[PDB]
């Protein structure tokens, strides 16, 4: 049961690495995420091979 | 001695730290020492070249 479907996209990492022997703990990357949704609906139609005569 | 080891940063800079928990005092009953006689003389540096 669902009137929607939502799916996710995970972007790459971009962060200047810590060259040398300076500390790296505390500089952690965000792992940014992106998402979008598709909304579902129905479509129907009818044709009439009409008339008894 | 209570040896302890702690890694500071993701494995960088291992640290070794230790310490004892003890106390010392020269026994003083009343206001006088009990068992030590502080001989207090004049002791000059026999080698005057030392920077001191």
């Amino acid at each position: 049961a669902g009137d929607r479907v939502s799916f996710d996209l995970s972007v790459r990492l971009r962060g200047q690495p810590t060259f040398g022997d300076d500390r790296v703990e505390g500089k952690e990357e965000n792992l940014k995420f992106y998402t979008d949704e598709v909304i579902i609906d129905q479509v129907r139609h009818s044709v009439s091979a009409g008339g008894r005569m | 001695y209570d040896w302890q080891e702690e890694t500071k940063d993701y494995g960088n800079e291992p640290t070794v730290a230790s310490g004892f928990i003890a106390g010392i005092k020269k026994t003083r009953f009343n206001d006088r020492d009990f068992g030590v006689i502080s001989i207090d003389t004049y002791a000059k540096d026999p080698n005057p070249n030392n920077p001191a």
